[PDB]
C-alpha cells in the first residue's frame, strides 16, 4: 500500500472522524506524519 | 462527508471516459482519473474535488505524472505533499 494508497485511506478515515474542516486537516496532518515515519 | 462513496462514483465515472479516449493507458489511481497519454507528454491534475469543499481557501495543489516508455510515472508531487497539509 503505497504513498497514494495511504493518502486515499487517510482521506476516508479523516473525512469520517471530522465534522469540522479544521478537525479534518488535523487528522490529515497526522496521517502525513504517520506516512513519513513509516 | 461520505468521501469513499463519492470517490467510488468517480471511479465508475472514470472508467466511463477512459474507454472513450483510448503511449500510457487511461488509469484510475484511486484519487484521480488520468486521461490516457502519449509517451513524452505531462498531465497535470488538481487536488481531489472534495477539497474545494473541505478547505475552500486553498486551491494551488497540482499533481503531475509523466508518460514514459515504462508507463506512467509516480505522482509528482506525492498526493500527501501536494494535497495534504
Amino acid at each position: 500500500c503505497d504513498a497514494t494508497c495511504q493518502f486515499r485511506k487517510a482521506i476516508d478515515d479523516c473525512a469520517r472522524q471530522a465534522y469540522h474542516s479544521s478537525v479534518f486537516k488535523a487528522c490529515m496532518k497526522q496521517k502525513k506524519k504517520e506516512w513519513k515515519a513509516g | 462527508a461520505h468521501s469513499d462513496g463519492i470517490f467510488k462514483k468517480e471511479q465508475a465515472m472514470c472508467l466511463e471516459k477512459i474507454q472513450r479516449a483510448n503511449g500510457c493507458p487511461g488509469m484510475w489511481d484511486n484519487i484521480t482519473c488520468w486521461k490516457p497519454a502519449h509517451v513524452g507528454e505531462m498531465v497535470l491534475v488538481s487536488c481531489p474535488e472534495l477539497f474545494r469543499i473541505f478547505n475552500p481557501d486553498q486551491d494551488m495543489g497540482v499533481v503531475s505524472r509523466n508518460c514514459t516508455e515504462d508507463g506512467w510515472s509516480e505522482p509528482f508531487p506525492h498526493y500527501f505533499d501536494a494535497c495534504g497539509f
